[PDB]
RNA sequence: CAUUGGUGAGCAGCGAAGGAUUUGGUGGAUUACUAGCUAAUAGCAAUCUAUUUCAAAGAAUUCAAACUUGGGGGAAUGCCUUGUUGAAUAUUCUUCAAGUGUAACCUCCUCUCAAAUCAG
């Protein structure tokens, strides 16, 4: 519990950061 | 197309048919030219994470500077991204937008790797190993050219077993 | 060893062990000696598939002509190996030669599975099967493409942008009846001698 | 029998003589 | 000398009214076979036309409707949104602002590599 609009902030840069840990780790072929 | 008139051409002051603006100077063909991939799509298939890559350092860089979270998941980002070799350096965090490209990513593609390495003598003629089914990844034969391959699979490239080629090197 | 092993595998001896190299030769080491006992071929007798995007036929195929899990039988006399291929393998061990060769899954989409290919795929440019037929459902998801390019193994299916592969990762034998399971790409099989388990209603009206 | 390595040709920046870039030489 | 190189001669040797090679075309398989066409319970297949047309059945997000956009800037001119103004008859349209508004519209990036050559 930081700041309510820097906790939107973490929330939704988190869900991007698990998009692109998705696509580059689908990228990364996960060996 | 024309070599048209004087009088001809300040009335189509704006036209073109080869170079567009939408057309972005055709500059992923110019990276598709470089490093001879066999579809289109696989530029933009590197350009929709590659903008994803700086949508999340872009939004990264807008949290205040000594927050714990920011420095700790840049980080993330930044050892992952190097994992991957798509970045030369690591200590800077201004490749995340400045160094990701879609030829820096295609530059750790697979026939990039084997062409820096000296077992084919261009390009192409490692995408024509790949083909043939002369190449191998550790424990894996792979058939496809277009592999990405982290900097720590990089050493695990070598030609397969019994080959025809193998035995020409 | 002279060629790169995995899938290492030791009798339950513990004297003798099974290694498959890259050469797909498992050889037979013994632990009380240095030596190698003798050593079984599986190059010749594997069934590997070539894929709709292969540019070389399975004959001198190398995709998976090797073993990605090796076991010994509980007795220690026999062996089931199983890779990347659609090949399952029993090897007796001191008579050194295959006892049954077992498909995992005989299917057109998974990738790996026929030997040969249908010519009249073959097209002029490109085979019959490798065009992008997604883009035609009349579902709007169905009609999204997410694959990114070259993903071997990686999080889903729809991104491998290819068929998967027939391929079988892990391997054990029964203790009691004998019975091998393997986990497959499809799923876990199990082979047994629990045999007269098939269910068989008489004289039905 | 076709060759290996069928890649999509397209447009040459360097080598179309179309470009008004290249309408020099 | 090994030639373990082939040419070149030859010979032993193999050896039934030739042998050896190279390729074009086509057919057959390359998944496990229940017939073709149509308006399809039927008709066709020499034909469905001078019964194919009447008949019935058949109309919601009161306008839900880019699940789709490389990333930054901005986004003038457009649009969107409400704020706000006029007109017509409870609604469209004139006029106007506010929008870290915006897949329109402007630029920056998404090219310059232990690849090679080259002076030192």
């Amino acid at each position: 519990a930081l700041s309510e609009e820097l906790q939107k902030a973490h929330s939704e840069i988190s869900e991007l950061y698990a998009n692109l840990v998705y696509k580059l780790d689908v990228l990364s072929s996960v060996h | 197309v024309r070599k048209l008139k004087h009088h001809e051409q300040k009335l189509l002051k704006k036209v073109d048919f080869l170079e567009w603006k939408q057309d972005q100077g055709h500059r992923d063909t110019q990276v598709m030219r470089t490093y001879h991939i066999q579809n289109r799509e696989d530029y933009h298939k590197y350009n929709r994470i590659c903008g994803d890559i700086r949508r999340l350092a872009n939004k990264l860089s807008l949290l205040p500077p000594t927050d714990p979270f920011r420095r700790k998941h840049e980080q993330l980002l930044l050892d992952k991204l190097y994992a991957m070799g798509v970045l030369t350096t690591k200590s800077k965090i201004s490749d995340l937008e400045n160094k990701v490209t879609v030829s820096a990513i295609c530059r750790r593609r697979l026939p990039v790797i084997m062409h820096r390495l000296k077992m084919a003598e261009t390009i192409q003629d490692a995408v024509k190993f790949i083909e043939q089914g002369h190449v191998r990844v550790g424990p894996n034969l792979i058939n496809d050219p277009a592999y990405l391959v982290t900097r720590n699979m990089e050493d695990y490239v070598t030609w397969v077993d019994n080959s025809k080629i193998k035995k020409t090197l | 060893v002279y060629s790169d092993v995995l899938a290492l595998s030791m009798r339950p001896d513990g004297k003798e062990v099974a290694v498959s190299t890259l050469k797909g030769q498992i050889s037979i080491f013994n632990i009380e000696d240095a030596k190698q006992v003798g050593n079984i071929d599986c190059r010749k007798d594997i069934i590997s598939g070539r894929f709709n995007q292969d540019r070389f036929t399975a004959k001198n195929s190398e995709r998976s002509k090797f073993f990605t899990t090796i076991h010994y039988s509980f007795d220690g006399m026999a062996i089931v190996a199983g890779g990347n291929n659609n090949s399952i393998c029993l090897y007796d061990v001191p008579n050194e030669v295959l006892l049954k060769r077992f498909i995992v899954s005989r299917n057109m989409a998974l990738n790996g599975t026929l030997e040969f290919l249908n010519s009249k795929k073959m097209t002029e440019a490109g085979s019959l099967d490798l065009i992008d037929d997604a883009g035609e459902n009349s579902d709007l998801e169905d009609r999204i493409d997410n694959s990114l390019p070259g993903s071997q193994r990686g999080g889903d299916l729809s991104t491998r942008k290819m068929r998967p592969e027939v391929r079988v990762t892990s391997v054990q034998f029964s203790p009691t009846a004998n019975a091998f399971a393997a986990a497959s790409t499809e799923g876990l099989l199990i082979y047994s001698t629990n045999d007269t388990i098939l269910f068989d209603p008489f004289d039905l009206d | 029998t076709r060759k290996f390595g069928l890649v999509k040709r397209t447009l040459n920046t360097k080598k179309d003589q179309r470009l008004k870039k290249n309408q020099e030489n």
